[PDB]
């Protein structure tokens, strides 16, 4: 068995009308030491799926390899394949889940929790969660780690039923993601100042802005100085 | 594969025989001779070593006499090599009976196993069988002294005088006549040596062309003490019968 | 759970409870407790429910297979001994079983074998098995009489179950009665414990000579 | 020895062809399925005072709704029965109901393929194919009364009547003329006896013939010696009064 | 260290009637106080007039179901598209359940439908094996609250008509599809208040020989 | 796919013979003159050294191998069969005896262990049987000095001198006549050069004889110069110069 | 546990074995016996855990009975006790031992001597003129040694065994409700019906 | 792998290896079983030509398969041990599991089954033995007589004879038995069995071994002394029918 020594925290997501948004810090923690800052934890699998993985890095590295083999094996049997019988969000998620369930059932478990976000190129939006306990569920908003706690109640005010999905636009969607993440860095320090964020469009394919950094800075703490180093003998 | 790169000689024949078995008995009939005389105070065993020399040791007189126990021994006619695998495994089969029930194996059980392993090599596997015939010199308290022979075919028969090896035919024709139905060891020794000379061509019968063992009851040796005669005790008995000629 | 069998002139009287609970409030009066092996053989569910469910249906199949194979009716004995061999292998890893294999065969008569999780095999003539066993046997014992007809025999089986149902909190929803005859077993109904209690109290005078 | 993967220029395996040769040497098995039952009849044959002729029969029960009569080598039909019982028993335990006669034939035919040296597709453990062909008759609640001919080759066909054995060439020819779609169980059994008499070089007794039937209030039922003989008694007189 | 086993709440209710049967379930999915889903079909049609719900722990539900979905497929292939019986399906589950107990299961499974002789049937399962047929079965977390009403009004047990209430009673009537649905909406509306394992939505699958019919009634949202 | 060969490749012929053993023996008759002598004050074994090439080392070449410390073997037959066989003999001798009974196997017991290897190989298919014959010359402190023959089938018999290879019979005649027991080891070395000079003509040297003895001790063959605890080796292979010195000694 | 006594007298080998199963006040069954005939002059009585008992008992029986038909020869009681021991000593390593202590009472028809074997679950086999297992022996060895010394008949053993059983049910708080006694001698095996003072 | 072929079809729809198995039995000794309606008699040859056999450790032809069941054979002893062993185990397997004494039909199915396997399965050949299996079912007083071949086929027979000159002994027996009136007394059924087996053994009255099986484990082997007496008698009978 295992218990953590290496953590990654927080990958958040939402649906809008004509895509999805997902955003995640870039992190390999050794506790409260931010050891690896810059570790990939949005993994584009094709141009229509992004895999977010939270939890143990030792486990994350193994899935990171496994996804890169899935692309190579998705080029097998026809090289121009990308909606013919390979490279759809449901395929990447079911694959991960079959391994996830098997490992827990023999109790030498994959100690991750996963969010597969994508937009099918045959259908509409895909958003589905899987964890280390073998519980899996779908909802219009999802978050792992800290973000399940804190970001997800923010997400639910925009979308949380089917009906609220056509009524959210790219701008409204993007404003919720940019708001949520600012919250995640503010109340939880594990989450790295640099993040990468990707918006997966029906209209223009995969737009991934990498290495974006929290802005619209809080320095609110400055109002509350009653000193903490400012000494007069 | 192996179908047209092999053959099948372990199949039956249009007489009901198996090629290799029938042939195996032939191999035995030109190998060195083993003779078994069962007496009722002992067992007398004689074997001819065909050809002996002063370049071979004649000093080793276990060459065809092996003890499988201190109560059962065999006399071998056929190859040393073929012999070796069944001896070692028979000795092992002993220890198993001994461990389980704290009592030594009867002769009959041990023969029936041996025969089943030998049948086995032609019965499955495609393998070849052994080419050695055994004369069992043995004990029971159910059956007295026991004398068996078992063959590469795995048939086994009870005897009180038997031969396998070469010159089988000559020894058995004299032996049936001169047999006494219940007899002492010393009488057996006289009868055996008498038979032996006249089954060995010209003047050749010597102590050092013979292997002799007798299994006596004794009264300075224990009940069923096997004495595997070393050269010098052969020399003595030949002079006493006077048969050295 | 208090589950019983006795051999008497008429055959065997198998008497059983049925009771499933959510808390102590009896949710439904119907649970499985009799597993139907074959049309003349009963085995009771109790102990490891799952172990019993799987392995007594299994047992029924293998019996059916014997009747093809050898063209002979099975003994209750042959039935039990198979069960026990398998039970002992899976011991120390789980597996729990509480059954009595009851039948009435032409080639033995009314015959009862007791079979437990540890692999005991016992023949007797009177059984109560359970955790209400001692009390139930008391009621059974003082009105036992091998010679006796089926009607009375049934009412006595039923009274032992109620007596047990009252002291212990592991029985009493309703009482299920079965008579295993030569030509197979006959259901005799489910008796509401509620209507049954009032009758029995006045009638038997057992723990009730002076009513209490 | 002889190839196990070596085909004729047509593309029909030697081993299959040789399978067809043993079948043709057994005693006839004849089935007619009707709308009230399946009749399976065999010629058991041999009558001797040094023979117990009413202790041996060629109609064996698989299940409480399935029989088979055979023709060809009888020793081979024992391995086929051992596989078939195991497969049917395990399915009755899992879903509580009758196994389909077509389904059974396919499960058996899968293990008829092994012979020879192994494959990398299959582990071939046997040495020859089976030298018996079978008529498996049954009932199911979802196709009623049925009759099936399993060849050891792999092919299994459903039939309304089919004969197999040595004397099948004649037998089949008679079956067609006698067959119609308002045929019943009672007529079919009488007719079986007619066919059997005709082709015999002997008098028909129940120590050279055996009948069997299927009714769905009793499953597969052997028409016993006592009843089969009563039927034979009735035949001989009625035939011998048409002359 | 590790035991994934917990609970995920939810509530299911199966009722066998006169010609019909229902499998009603709420559509709320939880893990503790967090909302996993506010709609996620918690009654699902496995085919053949059989609808199925594995309430309890989700992780075992998903597994139990996948093993079984491939059995529905294999039964058809191997037996030429002969449709799977409620009783047979129940036996097939028993064997699945019983197949793992070295990793033990924590679900309350209920199946509802019609048997093949035409009587509504509901079967209830114990988490490591066993099934038995019941007339009515409330299931899941809020089983204990629903059953004591149900027993009076459907099954006419611990129910007696004012008189002596002991030789006078209220008798058994097999309910109508309309009358059953009223009951089920009432149970569930009371249930939402008292349990945070019930709410969001109510999916009732009503199962008839005209197919599987879907009904949807709304429930409470926080 | 893969092998399926399990049918024995050694089979009986109409006469009672075994084709493979007959064949293998032809090779052995054609192989290099080797002999063995028990001098009674030792055991001396000699075999033909050969060279492939003058530019070739014959240090690597193996014509005399130590099977166990007090025991050497030499052969006539097929060189490659010999090399593998020596290996399986060394392995079992070390694992199964050298801390189990706390010493080397006795000579007769080791001859039986070889015998078994060859017989496994004769019985079983997938492989043809060994094509070799050995002369195992030895010392064990519970049997003295010994000489055995190991046949291709694994038949063995005891000898006190013999020769196998080409030109055996006459080699045995000269040896029979010159030695009749109770003889210095040195003297047996002298007799052995004489028997082989008559046996091999065309060119003869002690640089084409490889000679080993078991029949000596040095402190160096206890393997230490301290205080004894055990006896140790008595195998000693001579260098070419020492052999030329014994060729000069009449 | 299960109180099983054995005493080897001069003419026969007497084994005493409990006769009832007590549930509460009253004996539910009092028709008990637990012994298996191995051969007509080799008997084994049994005590221990009640499911380990039938499983071992039929396993050992089967093996010895296969040897009897095979050889068409009856085996010695010595033969059986070495056999029983070995099999125990394989299982005691294993992770589910039997916890069965046996007494095998035999007349060795081939020595013409009586023999008594007491075999522990461990595999400790000992031949004795009397023995006992567990806490029983503290009360009964003290009588057996004083009042009994070797070379006493069948009649004498019967009375001795009664005395022993009466002290065990009074003074020792284990309850097993007496023994029904069997005798293994030259002429095979009989159950001694009487138990009034025998 | 040695699971590959070693038994192949004939073009005639026989099997070569089964035809060759039957030949070994014919060359062999003769065994016979004749039924009363109180017993089943089994005669077995012991034609010791040579006088140097010791015959208490010279193998017998009679095996217990069970205490109420016997097996006799004609064929290679070596093969017959292997079959005899598997058949004893099967009697004990039933006994253990069903808690029931063994029934003759199932045992016969078992004996048939191992031989049947080895023709069908690859890298094995059938046994060199034909057998007769007889005995009595439990609580049953009517005789049972089965014949099995190494083909693996099986049958019941009122009487059957095997090995060398099977023709001669069938042909004779056929005139001296009816199913409607088979013998009631041991003496006359034994007289008939000894007389058939005299006619093929040549000289024999110590070379003939009779074992008479009455219901449920009363199995008794008649002795030389007794047999010599029936042969005398037969020499008196043959000049009362002259």
């Amino acid at each position: 068995t295992q218990q953590p020594i290496v953590t990654g925290t927080s990958v958040i997501s939402m649906k809008y009308d004509n895509g999805v948004i997902i955003a995640a810090d870039n992190l390999g923690s050794y506790g409260s030491l931010l050891r690896f800052n810059g570790v990939e934890r949005l993994i584009p699998v094709g141009d229509n799926t992004v895999v977010g993985i939270s939890g143990d890095i030792s486990d994350m590295q193994h899935i990171e390899r496994l996804l890169k083999d899935l692309v190579t094996e998705n080029a097998y049997d026809n090289p121009l394949a990308d909606a013919e019988e390979a490279l759809e969000p449901s395929y990447i998620f079911e694959y991960l889940a079959t391994v996830m369930y098997q490992r827990r059932s023999k109790m030498n478990p994959l100690w991750n929790a996963i969010i597969v976000a994508g937009v099918q190129s045959n259908g509409d939006q895909f958003l589905r969660y899987v964890n280390l306990l073998g519980v899996t569920y779908s909802s219009p908003t999802l978050a792992t780690g800290f973000g399940a706690h804190m970001a997800n109640p923010l997400l639910r005010k925009v979308v949380d039923r089917e009906s609220d999905i056509p009524k959210t636009t790219v701008q409204v969607a993007e404003e919720a993601i940019v708001n949520a993440m600012r919250v995640l860095y503010y109340r939880d320090a594990r989450s790295s100042r640099n993040f990468s964020l990707a918006i997966i469009d029906k209209n223009t394919g995969l737009t991934f802005k990498k290495n974006l950094q929290v802005e619209n800075m809080k320095w609110d703490f400055a109002k509350d100085i009653k000193g903490y180093g400012t000494q007069k003998i | 594969g192996s179908r047209r790169y092999d053959s099948r000689t372990t199949i039956f024949s249009p007489e009901g025989r198996l090629y290799q078995v029938e042939y195996a008995l032939e191999s035995i009939s030109h190998a060195g001779t083993a003779i078994g005389i069962m007496a009722s105070d002992g067992i007398v065993l004689a074997a001819e070593r065909k050809v002996t020399s002063t370049l071979l040791e004649q000093d080793t007189s276990t060459e065809k006499l092996y003890k499988l126990n201190d109560k059962i021994a065999v006399a071998v006619a056929g190859l040393t090599a073929d012999a070796e695998i069944l001896i070692n495994t028979a000795r092992i089969h002993a220890q198993n009976y001994l461990k389980t029930y704290n009592e030594d194996i009867p002769v009959e059980i041990l023969v029936r196993r041996l025969s089943d392993i030998k049948q086995g090599y032609t019965q499955h596997g495609g393998l070849r069988p052994f080419g050695v015939s055994f004369i069992y010199a043995g004990y029971d308290d159910r059956y007295g002294y026991q004398l068996y022979t078992s063959n590469p075919s795995g048939n086994y028969t009870g005897w009180k005088a038997i031969s396998v090896g070469a010159n089988t035919s000559a020894a058995q024709t004299l032996l049936q006549m001169d047999y006494k139905d219940d007899m002492k060891v010393d009488d057996a020794i006289e009868l055996a040596l008498k038979t032996l000379s006249k089954t060995t061509d010209s003047s050749a019968l010597t102590y050092d062309r013979l292997e002799f063992a007798t299994i006596r009851k004794g009264a300075n040796d224990g009940e069923v003490y096997q004495k595997i005669f070393k050269p010098q005790e052969i020399k003595d008995i030949l002079v006493k019968t006077g048969i050295t000629k | 759970t208090t589950t019983l069998a006795f051999r008497f002139q008429g055959g065997i009287i198998v008497a059983v409870d049925s009771r499933a609970t959510a808390g102590n409030w009896v949710a439904s009066q119907t649970v499985k407790r009799v597993i139907e092996i074959n049309p003349f053989l009963l085995g009771t569910m109790a102990g490891g429910a799952a172990d019993c469910q799987f392995w007594e249906t299994w047992l029924g199949s293998q019996c059916r297979l014997h009747e093809l194979r050898e063209k002979e009716r099975i003994s209750v004995a042959a039935a039990s001994k198979i069960l026990s061999n398998l039970v002992y292998q899976y011991k120390g890893a789980g597996l729990s079983m509480g059954t009595m294999i009851c039948g009435y065969t032409r080639k033995e008569g009314p015959t009862i074998y007791y079979v437990d999780s540890d692999g005991t095999r016992l023949k007797g003539d009177i059984f109560c098995v359970g955790s209400g066993q001692t009390f139930a046997y008391g009621v059974l014992d003082s009105n036992y009489k091998w010679d006796l007809s089926v009607e009375d025999a049934l009412y006595l089986g039923k009274r032992s179950i109620l007596a047990a149902a009252h002291r212990d909190a592991y029985s009493g929803g309703s009482v299920n009665l079965y008579h295993v005859t030569e030509d197979g077993w006959i259901y005799h109904g489910n008796h509401d414990v509620g209507e049954l209690f009032w009758k029995v109290k006045e009638e038997e005078g057992s723990f009730n000579n002076v009513i209490g | 020895d002889r190839g196990v993967s070596t085909f004729s220029p047509e593309g029909r395996l030697f081993q299959v062809e040789y399978s067809l040769e043993a079948i043709k040497l057994g005693s006839t098995a004849i089935g007619i399925a009707t709308k009230e039952g399946v009749v399976l009849g065999v010629e058991k044959r041999a009558t001797s005072p040094l023979l117990e002729s009413d202790s041996i029969e060629k109609i064996v029960e698989i299940d409480r709704h399935i029989g088979c009569a055979m023709s060809g080598l009888t020793a081979d039909a024992r391995s086929m029965i051992e596989h078939a019982r195991t497969a049917a028993v395990t399915h009755n335990l899992y879903y509580d109901e009758d196994i389909n006669v077509e389904s059974l034939t396919q499960s058996v035919c899968d293990l008829a393929l092994r012979f020879g040296e192994g494959a990398s597709g299959e582990e071939r453990l046997m040495s020859r194919p089976f030298g018996v062909a079978l008529l498996i008759a049954g009932h199911d609640a979802d196709d009623g009364y049925q009759l099936f001919h399993a060849e050891p080759s792999g092919t299994f066909y459903r039939y309304n009547a089919k004969a197999i054995g040595s004397g099948s060439e004649g037998a089949q020819a008679e079956l067609l003329n006698e067959w119609h779609s308002s045929l019943t169980l009672k007529e079919a059994e009488l007719l079986v006896l007619k066919i059997l008499k005709q082709v015999m070089e002997e008098k028909l007794d129940e120590n050279n013939a055996q009948l069997s039937c299927i009714t769905k209030q009793d499953g597969f039922k052997i028409y016993d010696n006592e009843k089969t003989a009563e039927l034979i008694k009735e035949l001989k007189e009625k035939e011998a009064a048409e002359s | 260290q590790f035991n994934p086993y917990g609970d995920n709440g939810g509530t299911i209710l199966g009722i066998a009637g006169e010609d019909f049967a229902v499998l009603a379930g709420d559509t709320r999915n939880i893990t503790d106080y967090s909302i996993n889903s506010r709609y996620e079909p918690k009654v699902f049609d496995c085919g053949d007039n059989i609808v199925m719900s594995a309430n309890g722990f989700a992780a075992d539900g998903d597994a139990l179901v996948k093993r079984f979905k491939n059995s529905v497929k294999w039964y058809h292939f191997d037996h030429n598209d002969k449709k799977l019986s409620i009783n047979s399906a129940a036996r097939n589950i028993q064997h699945l359940l019983y197949g793992k107990r070295f990793f033990p299961y924590y679900v309350h499974t209920i199946i509802a439908g019609l048997d093949e002789d035409g009587k509504g049937a509901v079967y209830s399962f114990d988490p490591v094996g066993s099934y038995e047929r019941e007339q009515c079965r409330a299931g899941g977390a809020a089983a204990s609250l629903i059953m004591p009403f149900l027993d009076n009004q459907v099954n006419f047990k611990n129910q007696y008509e004012p008189g002596t209430n002991g030789k006078v009673k209220k008798p058994l009537k097999y309910l109508s599809v309309e009358e059953v649905i009223k009951l089920v909406r009432d149970s569930f509306t009371s249930a939402t208040e008292r349990h945070i394992q019930v709410g969001d939505g109510l999916e009732i699958l009503i199962v008839t020989k005209d197919g599987v019919r879907k009904e949807f009634y709304e429930l409470k949202r926080d | 796919m893969t092998d399926r060969y399990s049918f024995s490749l050694t089979t009986f012929s109409p006469s009672g013979k075994l084709g493979q053993i007959d064949y293998a023996l032809t090779a052995v008759k054609q192989g290099v003159t080797s002999l063995g002598i028990k001098a009674t004050n030792g055991v001396v074994i000699a075999t033909e050294k050969k060279s492939s090439s003058p530019l070739a080392m014959s240090e690597t070449l193996s014509k005399v191998s130590l099977l166990t410390p007090d025991i050497g073997a030499v052969y006539s037959g097929m060189g490659p069969d010999y090399r593998v066989l020596v290996d399986k003999s060394r392995k079992v001798a070390h694992t199964s005896y050298k801390r189990i009974y706390g010493e080397y196997p006795p000579t007769k017991l080791l001859v039986s262990e070889v015998a078994k290897i060859m017989q496994e190989a004769t019985q079983s298919g997938g492989v043809r049987p060994f094509g070799v014959s050995l002369l195992i010359a030895g010392h064990d402190e519970f049997n003295g000095f010994s000489l055995y023959q190991v046949d291709p089938s694994g038949s063995y018999f005891p000898w006190k001198a013999t020769a196998i290879g080409k030109g055996s019979v006459a080699a045995k005649t000269f040896l029979e006549k010159r030695w009749n027991d109770e003889l210095e080891l040195e003297d047996a070395i002298h007799i052995a050069l004489l028997t082989l000079k008559e046996s091999v003509e065309g060119e003869f040297n002690g640089d084409t004889i490889e000679l080993a003895i078991i029949g000596d001790e040095n402190p160096d063959l206890l393997g230490y110069t301290g205080i004894p605890t055990d006896k140790g080796p008595r195998f000693r292979k001579l260098t070419s110069q020492e052999i030329n010195d014994r060729l000069e000694a009449l | 546990m299960d109180i099983i006594l054995g005493i080897r007298v001069q003419d026969s080998v007497i084994l005493a074995s409990s006769k009832a199963v007590t549930r509460g006040i009253s004996v539910l069954k009092d028709s008990d016996d637990k012994t298996r005939q191995l051969s007509p002059h080799t008997l084994m009585s049994f005590a221990g855990e009640a499911g380990d008992t039938v499983q071992f008992a039929e396993y050992i029986q089967a093996n010895i009975q296969l040897y009897s038909i095979r050889e068409d020869y009856e085996l010695s009681p010595q033969a059986v006790s070495s056999f029983v021991r070995q099999e125990l000593a394989k299982s005691i390593r294993s992770r589910r031992p039997y916890q069965v202590n046996v007494l095998i009472g035999g007349y060795d028809k081939k020595k013409n001597k009586p023999e008594l074997y007491q075999i522990d679950y461990l595999g400790t086999k000992v031949e004795l003129p009397y023995g006992a297992h567990g806490y029983s022996g503290f009360y009964t060895f003290s009588l057996l040694d004083h009042h009994y010394r070797p070379d006493m008949t069948t009649e004498e053993g019967l009375d001795l065994l009664k005395l022993c059983v009466q002290e065990l049910e009074k003074r020792m708080p284990m309850d097993f409700k007496g023994v029904i006694v069997k005798i293994v001698d030259k002429d095979g095996i009989r159950q001694v019906d009487d138990f009034q003072a025998q | 792998g040695y699971d590959r072929a070693l038994s192949i079809f004939s073009p005639d729809g026989h099997i070569f290896q089964v035809e060759y198995a039957l030949e070994a039995v014919k060359r062999g000794t003769c065994a016979v079983g004749v039924k009363g309606k109180n017993c089943v008699v089994l005669g077995c040859e012991r034609r010791s030509t040579l006088k140097l056999q010791d015959t208490r450790i010279t193998p017998s032809k009679v095996s217990k398969i069970d205490s109420h069941v016997v097996l006799s054979f004609s064929g290679l002893n070596a093969d017959s041990r292997i079959l005899i062993e598997k058949a004893r185990v099967e009697a004990q397997s039933h006994r253990l599991t069903l808690e029931d004494p063994v029934t003759v039909e199932y045992l016969t199915r078992y004996v048939a089954g191992v031989q049947q396997r080895y023709t069908q399965s690859g890298g094995v050949r059938p046994f060199g033995v034909s057998t007769l299996i007889a005995g009595f079912d439990p609580r049953d007083d009517e005789p049972k007589l089965y014949q099995t071949e190494p083909s693996g086929i099986y049958s019941s027979w009122s009487a059957q004879t095997i090995g060398r000159n099977s023709k001669t002994v069938r042909e004779f027996l056929e005139k001296n038995y009816d199913r409607k009136e088979p013998p009631a007394t041991v003496e006359e059924c034994v007289k008939l069995t000894v007389r058939s087996l005299l006619e093929v053994v040549q000289t024999g009255a110590k070379n003939i071994e009779i074992t008479v099986v009455k219901p449920d484990s009363d199995i008794v082997a008649l002795s030389s002394e007794e047999i010599n007496q029936y042969v005398t008698q037969i020499e008196q009978e043959k000049q009362e029918q002259q």
